């Protein structure tokens, strides 16, 4: 039987530009390639992008963040590049010292470039953010995106805007290397006690299993009801057909309870929105109201002794 | 109490054991033969759990541990209050996850639809059965299998995690981290989508899957598409299941030292291992 | 905050986790309720209204605009669906199978149950009918893959039922959807490209007989298809992965 | 025949296809449970030609002294460390 | 009193069984409750008054 | 006389009375073994 | 009594499956709690008794 | 004249009693097993 | 007595098939219960 | 009559005969199974 | 008269053969070569 | 009768599927025997020809 | 000639011939090459 896992033969007609429903057109570029070998697996258009205000300024910001974590990368291997290839993953451009406090005067190469960076860094995420709003607004879209993307960026955040604040020193803030910031997340759980028994990094995981576990549970839903019209999402939620039922019974028969074509979504939403709107609570929470979350769990009575 | 479509999908058929002996509906939940033996196994690792909670100190659902056999036990079959009830439950627990998928390979044959559910499940299960059969048969012991508790797992988590340094520098985990995080972007992308082409901007006609289209090739210049989304979400976590497996499975049997080490054949490499 | 306390050991981190519970409660119920919105009320299985109908009730009325003029869909409807079920319960207790009082494909029931939706074409976003024979389109053309027209088409038994003479493709994601056999039988016929295997030398069609393609729902246009006939057409070969399988070899 | 048996012959058509079906569902379930048995027993045996260091990983679970069942209150499997 | 009305709110199979399923959960719990507590726990007693039984 | 279940009151009354033999015979069990357990362990 | 009815409200074949199903679970769960402790555990009794059986 | 499972009141009848038949020989081996066990090693 | 009326409800051949699956099952739970206790592990 | 499975009451009760037989004919084996065991090893 | 895997009904039967003949190989020189291997360096 | 089988499974997935199975299988035992110092031709030639 | 493979029964036989012929050619330098070896550094 065949498995709706790869398509059998890639059809192409005039390229499709978008839907025009208050875009700014002179913002859209106007060139697509069509790309066979993605075409196997989904779509094989790289389509037009729409490019305005706030992406151009994001992705200015942020390629200036890119290029400052180079130089200082640069700098640090003694110019050298063969150190810098080497080092690639391992070097890092760090926060200042704890000595700094959260004070703007440290050495440019003792954190100064790593705040310059940083503040560029928040710059564009947040005219990202503005990005996924506008283009859902200029088509008449709901707002989700955007909401979903403000959670992510809330654990962002947190990780080196609102925590290091609280917590009074730029110092613990998580550096910007591959390795070192690896090295950031061990240190982190090690020095807080032992982060498995915060409550909300229990919860952020749950989060995390669950968004991956209901996600292979809806692929595979939408799949084994595409000999129906099922991936037609859309207009199943306004005129149900026998995909959506089947899959509703499926789950139904299967575990007793079933969502919607609809409703289906609003669970991933949530499930993947809950993970990082968990984890950032419970980052927050450490050091500034507990220290050691193992003797917390063995006073709140989940950790034995 | 059928939902207002069930009742002309509720024919016989489509098991693979029993024939019509166990073709029937329990309230919501259909039995077949596997429904039965999922039930028992499910019925008696629960009922074994509670046993030997009843033999420790504490009542607390959040203390309470059943704890593998000590490794002087080896891979035989230990005492039953010294490892035993945790190799029953084991059992009881293969035996209700299997069962599980075969009832849900009869479901899926009643209501002729693909089987991509079990097999996707089937992913969870052998990263489970990684967990607790093939890991430790290849160590000879029983005993490194994970206590089972609500938060003493957690500590085989954190015990096994540092046996090899930082567990981060461990490829497969990178790779599987980076399938976990990214079948929880997509989740998050793919469901938020799909609300905002359904609900619109107040007054607005229902957005077209065109509109969605449109939306991603104007934030990020592409576009998957519909089918393609559910392949990608199906394909990346049966990958992050799969990529955890064998993640901990080279850990201990192929890999013994800090995981830190293992990229000291990039550090090494002779042109600028000395610098 | 570090060591204060309300309550004598009750946090600003036990009060975060509790919150967090209470949040969790009623999301929890907010989204099994708008997961309510299809299939209820509760029936029995005679089409009258269930005795019991769950701990939670059922949400509030909401609206979905059509584009292209095909109005509102309010939900959830209370409505009851809008086909006969040729079926006859087995049992006079509940819980048990109802069996198909005649063909079981023909008559549309089991895994060939088809749902009554609306007898007009799915439409893109420009308000044209989305999924068309390419003698239609005129823009599309085989990209990649093997193109699987003038193939022959071979049922789930070895038997060869016709040829394969043109595809329907979604206009708007750039797929095609159906094939259009030529039947020896003296018709034609459409097959859904997720039920089609496309080879060499043949596309093997692994859920209907031979039999079964002499009575495939058919359509009323060759230029277009309504989401019924879809229904229909998809419903026929899912319901023959069961009432089919026997033809299969051995 | 809507039966699956009609004549039956009532003591030896009868006896053999019970010993037919009930053979059947013991041999499959026989050849599942051997197949699963000699996988598990492959694997210990193949692990036997792992590095000696594949031996040298602590017990990994934590006994905590609530849990501890073996009829000693010490916070370990007694009888042997 | 006229407690048979329940009978036209609920129907009797469903109560039946979420009866039976409750109290065989309610049995199952106190009786483990007693055995894990070393003073209800009649095999060890009976062990003891015996002299190993 | 309408009802959610469809029982009459006739059916309902008879169905309520072999309920409460059911209920009285399992509670007399119940109290049989509690003076025995009563006796031989006394819990108050 | 009159218990009989409840074959008017419970079908037999439903019935004897959970019937069944409960029955040797409850059978498995009390020789494995018998089992499990050192005064009911049948097999190493008979091992003192014999002086390894 | 109530019934769910499609029986009449005689049928319900028979199939009781065959029932009962069942189950008294099930618990009278219960109770010789029991009895045995008792001897064997008291459990009160 | 009565018992042969079993099969007018379950039908013999599916019967057949579950209990051979049944009695393997109760087999190998009871020979590698046997196992677990060492004093009647029969390998070694 | 009360037939689900769709035998007749004479057919019902020759497979019982028959499946008396081969239940007798299982036991029996056991049983000498049952004594070999415990000449070897006794566990009572 | 076409087949799934499109192999006629004479391919199948020669394409049979030889698989048998070439498993037959392959298990009687796998025989010989633990014959080999067991009389030299007994185990 | 058995060569039917090939009108229903593809032969070519097959035959590779089987080869690559039989290939690993032979490469591990292999490898089981030279990590074993008890048939480890190589080395145990270096004590037999004393260093060959 | 539609074969799967688009050849011809005659150019099988061909270009089975000179991968036969290359096949042999590569094991004759094989046991050649062991012989050598053997002789040099028996195992
Ligand atoms: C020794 C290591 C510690 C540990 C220390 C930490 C720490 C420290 C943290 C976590 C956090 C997380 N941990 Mg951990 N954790 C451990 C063990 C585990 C285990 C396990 C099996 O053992 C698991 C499954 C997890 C799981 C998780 C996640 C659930 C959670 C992050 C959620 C999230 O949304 O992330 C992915 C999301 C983000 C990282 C958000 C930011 C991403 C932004 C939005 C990106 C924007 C674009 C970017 C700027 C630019 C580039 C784009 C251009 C295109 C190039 N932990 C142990 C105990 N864990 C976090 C948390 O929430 O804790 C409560 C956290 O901070
Ligand atoms: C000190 C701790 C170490 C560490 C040590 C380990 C170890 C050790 C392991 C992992 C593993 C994993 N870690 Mg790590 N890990 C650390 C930090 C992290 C961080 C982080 C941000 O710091 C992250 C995101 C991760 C992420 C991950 C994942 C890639 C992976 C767990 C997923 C998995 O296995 O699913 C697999 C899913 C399952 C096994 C679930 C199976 C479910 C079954 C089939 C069904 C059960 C049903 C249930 C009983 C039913 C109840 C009934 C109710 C009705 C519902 N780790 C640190 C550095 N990590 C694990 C792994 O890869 O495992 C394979 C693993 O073993
Ligand atoms: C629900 C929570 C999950 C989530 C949600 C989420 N993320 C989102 C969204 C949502 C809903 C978006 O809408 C948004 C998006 O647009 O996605 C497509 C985004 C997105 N999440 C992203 C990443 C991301 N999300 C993550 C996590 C998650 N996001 C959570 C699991 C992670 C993890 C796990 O760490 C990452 C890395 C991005 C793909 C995107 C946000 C885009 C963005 O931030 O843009 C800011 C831009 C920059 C920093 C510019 C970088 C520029 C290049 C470096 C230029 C290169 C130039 C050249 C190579 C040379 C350069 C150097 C010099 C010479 C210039
Ligand atoms: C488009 O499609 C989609 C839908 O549908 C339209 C959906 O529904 C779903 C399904 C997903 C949801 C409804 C969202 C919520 C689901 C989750 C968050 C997943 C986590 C769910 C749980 C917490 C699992 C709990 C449910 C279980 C395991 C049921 C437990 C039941 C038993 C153990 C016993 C079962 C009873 C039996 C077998 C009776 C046997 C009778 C005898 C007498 C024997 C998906 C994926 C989908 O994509
Ligand atoms: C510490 O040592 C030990 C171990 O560890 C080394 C062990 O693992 C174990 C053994 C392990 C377990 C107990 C768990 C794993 C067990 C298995 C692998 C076997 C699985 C058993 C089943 C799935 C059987 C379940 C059977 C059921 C539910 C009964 C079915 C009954 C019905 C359906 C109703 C009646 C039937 C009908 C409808 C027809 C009527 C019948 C006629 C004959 C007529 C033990 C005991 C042990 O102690
Ligand atoms: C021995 C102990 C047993 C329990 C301990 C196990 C741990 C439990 C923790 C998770 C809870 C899982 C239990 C799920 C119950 C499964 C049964 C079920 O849900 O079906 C019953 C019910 C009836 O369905 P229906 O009639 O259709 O409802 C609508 C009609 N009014 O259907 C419904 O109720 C519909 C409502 C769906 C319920 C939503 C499920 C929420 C799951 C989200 C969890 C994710 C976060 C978990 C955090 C974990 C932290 C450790
Ligand atoms: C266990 C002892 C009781 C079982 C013995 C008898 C079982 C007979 C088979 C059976 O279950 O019947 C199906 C039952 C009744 O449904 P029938 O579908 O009624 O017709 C509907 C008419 N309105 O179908 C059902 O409706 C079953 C559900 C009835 C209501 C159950 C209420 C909740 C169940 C317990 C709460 C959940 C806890 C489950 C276990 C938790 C373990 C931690
Ligand atoms: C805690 O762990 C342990 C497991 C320690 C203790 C567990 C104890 C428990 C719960 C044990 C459970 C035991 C049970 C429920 C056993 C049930 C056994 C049964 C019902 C056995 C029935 C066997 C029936 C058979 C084999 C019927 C065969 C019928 C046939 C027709 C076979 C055909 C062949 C012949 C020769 C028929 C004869 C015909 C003629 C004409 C002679
Ligand atoms: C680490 O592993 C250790 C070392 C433990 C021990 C090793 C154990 C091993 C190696 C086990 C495996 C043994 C194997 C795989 C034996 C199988 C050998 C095979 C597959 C032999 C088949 C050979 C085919 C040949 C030699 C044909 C060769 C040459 C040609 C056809 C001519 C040139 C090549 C090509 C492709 C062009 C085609 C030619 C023409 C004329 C068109
Ligand atoms: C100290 O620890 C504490 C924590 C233990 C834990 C819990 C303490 C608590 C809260 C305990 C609360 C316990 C409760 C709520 C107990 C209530 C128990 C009940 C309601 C028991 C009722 C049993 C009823 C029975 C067995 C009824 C009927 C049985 C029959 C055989 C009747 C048959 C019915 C028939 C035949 C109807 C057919 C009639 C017709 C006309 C067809
Ligand atoms: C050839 O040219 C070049 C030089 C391209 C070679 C380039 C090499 C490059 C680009 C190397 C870059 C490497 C790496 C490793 C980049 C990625 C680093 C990582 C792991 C970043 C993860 C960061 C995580 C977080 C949470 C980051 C930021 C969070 C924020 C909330 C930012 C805002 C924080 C502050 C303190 C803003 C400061 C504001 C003021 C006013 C001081
Ligand atoms: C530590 O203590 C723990 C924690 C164990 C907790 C205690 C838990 C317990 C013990 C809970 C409760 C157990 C309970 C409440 C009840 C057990 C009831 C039993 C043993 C019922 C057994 C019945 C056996 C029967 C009915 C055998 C039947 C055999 C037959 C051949 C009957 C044939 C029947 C019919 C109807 C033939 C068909 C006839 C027609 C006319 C179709
Ligand atoms: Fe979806």
């Amino acid at each position: 039987e065949y498995q709706n896992i790869f398509t059998q033969v890639q059809v192409a007609g005039k390229p499709e530009l978008g839907m025009v429903e208050g875009v700014n057109l002179e913002n859209r570029t106007t060139g697509t390639t069509n790309w066979p070998i993605l075409g196997w697996f989904g779509n094989a258009q790289l389509g037009p992008i729409y490019l305005g205000t706030l992406g151009t300024m994001s992705l200015i910001f942020g390629a200036f963040w890119f290029f400052l974590v180079g130089v200082s990368f640069i700098i640090q291997a003694d110019y050298s590049p063969a150190l810098f290839l080497r080092e690639l993953f391992r070097a890092g451009l760090f926060p200042p010292a704890p000595e700094y406090g959260l004070s703007l005067s440290a050495p440019l190469m003792e954190g100064g470039l790593w705040l310059i960076a940083s503040f560029f860094l928040m710059l564009s995420v947040l005219l990202w953010w503005a990005r996924t709003y506008k283009r859902a607004a200029d088509l008449g879209m709901g707002k989700h995106t955007a909401w979903a993307f403000a959670g992510a960026l809330w654990l962002m955040f947190v990780l080196s805007f609102f925590r290091p604040i609280l917590m009074g020193s730029w110092s613990e803030a998580v550096p910007y290397g591959i390795f070192p910031h690896l090295d950031w997340t061990n240190n982190f759980s090690l020095t807080h006690g032992n982060l498995f028994y915060n409550p909300f990094h229990g919860l952020s995981i749950a989060f995390l299993y669950g968004s991956t576990m209901l996600f292979a549970m809806h692929g595979a839903t939408i799949l084994a009801v595409s000999r129906l019209g099922g991936e037609r999402e859309l207009e199943q939620i306004v005129d149900r057909g026998t995909a959506a039922e089947r899959a509703a019974l499926f789950w139904r028969w299967t575990m007793g309870f079933n969502a919607t074509m609809e409703g289906i979504h609003r669970w991933g939403w949530w499930f993947a929105v809950l993970t990082p709107v968990t984890g950032g609570i419970g980052i927050l929470l450490s050091g500034t109201v507990v220290e050691d979350w193992s003797v917390w769990a063995q006073v709140h009575g989940y950790k034995a002794l | 109490a059928l939902l207002s479509f069930e009742r002309k999908y509720r024919v016989p058929g489509g098991t693979l054991i029993g024939g019509n002996l166990f073709d029937f509906w329990v309230g919501p939940f259909y039995v077949g033969f596997f429904g039965v033996t999922s039930v028992f196994f499910a019925a008696l690792g629960t009922l074994m759990i509670l046993w030997g909670a009843s033999l420790g100190d504490t009542w607390n659902p959040l203390l309470i541990s059943i704890n593998p056999p000590p490794l002087e036990y080896g891979l035989g079959a230990a005492p039953l209050r010294e490892g035993g009830i945790w190799q029953v439950v084991t059992l009881c627990a293969i035996g209700a996850f299997v069962s599980w998928a075969m009832r849900e390979v009869e479901i899926c044959r009643k209501l002729g639809i693909g089987l991509h559910i079990p097999f996707a499940f089937s992913f969870a299960i052998f990263a489970y059965i990684t967990l607790v059969v093939i890991r430790p048969a290849l160590m000879g012991a029983w005993g490194h299998g994970f206590q089972y508790g609500v938060f003493t797992h957690l500590e085989w988590v954190n015990n096994v995690g540092y046996q090899y340094g930082n567990f981060h520098y461990n490829p497969l985990h990178m790779l599987g981290i980076s399938l976990f995080f990214t079948t929880t972007l997509a989740l998050g992308l793919h469901g938020a989508l799909i609300l905002s082409a359904a609900n619109p901007e107040t007054g607005k006609e229902m957005r077209t899957p065109d509109h969605e289209d449109t939306f991603f090739r104007d934030l990020v210049g592409y576009s998957v598409g519909t089918l393609g989304i559910h392949r990608l979400g199906l394909l990346l976590a049966l990958n992050a299941a799969f990529w955890s497996a064998m993640c901990i499975l080279a850990s201990g049997t192929v890999w013994f030292d800090q995981w830190v080490f293992w990229w000291d054949w990039w550090y090494n490499l002779p042109f600028w291992a000395d610098l | 905050m570090v060591g204060v306390n309300f309550f004598g050991d009750f946090d600003l981190a036990s009060l975060a986790i509790w919150s967090f519970w209470l949040f969790f409660a009623l999301l929890v119920y907010y989204l099994q309720t708008e997961n309510m919105r299809e299939g209820y009320p509760l029936e029995n299985e005679d089409g009258g209204p269930a005795v019991n109908q769950g701990p939670f009730p059922l949400p509030s009325q909401k609206t979905f605009k059509l584009p292209h003029g095909r109005g509102e869909v309010t939900v959830p409807d209370y409505k009851k669906e809008a086909r006969d079920v040729a079926l006859a319960r087995t049992a006079v207790n509940d819980g048990f199978p109802h069996a198909p009082t005649g063909n079981p494909m023909l008559d549309g029931v089991g895994p060939a149950s088809w749902a009554p939706r609306r007898d007009i074409p799915e439409l893109d976003g420009h308000g044209h009918a989305k999924v068309v024979p390419m003698s239609v389109a005129s823009a599309f053309f085989v990209s990649a893959g093997r193109d699987p027209r003038g193939l022959p088409v071979i049922a789930n038994d070895m038997k060869t039922v016709g040829t394969v003479t043109e595809m329907w493709v979604d206009v708007a994601e750039h797929m095609v959807r159906y094939l259009e056999v030529d039947l020896a039988s003296g018709g034609k016929c459409l097959v859904p490209m997720t039920m089609a295997i496309i080879k060499k030398h043949a596309v093997v069609v692994q859920s209907i007989s031979s039999a079964a393609f002499a009575s495939v729902p058919q359509t009323k246009s060759m230029t277009e298809i309504s989401m019924l006939e879809e229904e229909k057409i998809c419903a026929y070969f899912a319901g023959g992965t069961m009432y089919c399988a026997d033809a299969k070899p051995k | 025949a809507e039966k699956h048996y009609l004549d039956g012959a009532t003591k030896v058509g009868m006896a053999t296809m019970g010993a037919a079906a009930m053979g059947k569902g013991m041999g499959i379930t026989a050849v599942v449970f051997f197949g699963t048995v000699f996988f598990v027993v492959a694997l210990a045996f193949i692990g036997q030609f792992l590095p000696d260091r594949s031996r040298e990983a602590p017990y990994p679970n934590t006994i905590f002294q609530v849990n501890d069942i073996d009829g000693t209150v010490d916070g370990k499997y007694t009888r042997f460390a | 009193s006229k407690f048979y009305k329940i009978w036209l709110i609920f129907d009797p199979r469903r109560v039946f069984v979420a009866q039976g399923v409750f109290l065989f959960l309610l049995a199952v719990m106190i009786h483990l409750m007693l055995l894990s507590n070393p003073g209800f726990n009649w095999l060890d007693i009976s062990g003891v008054k015996y002299e190993r039984v | 006389d309408l009802s959610f279940t469809g029982l009459t009151d006739q059916q309902a009354q008879e169905l309520h009375s072999v309920y409460l033999q059911g209920m009285w015979l399992f509670i007399s069990v119940a109290i049989v073994a509690h003076l025995a357990v009563f006796i031989w362990r006394p819990w108050l």
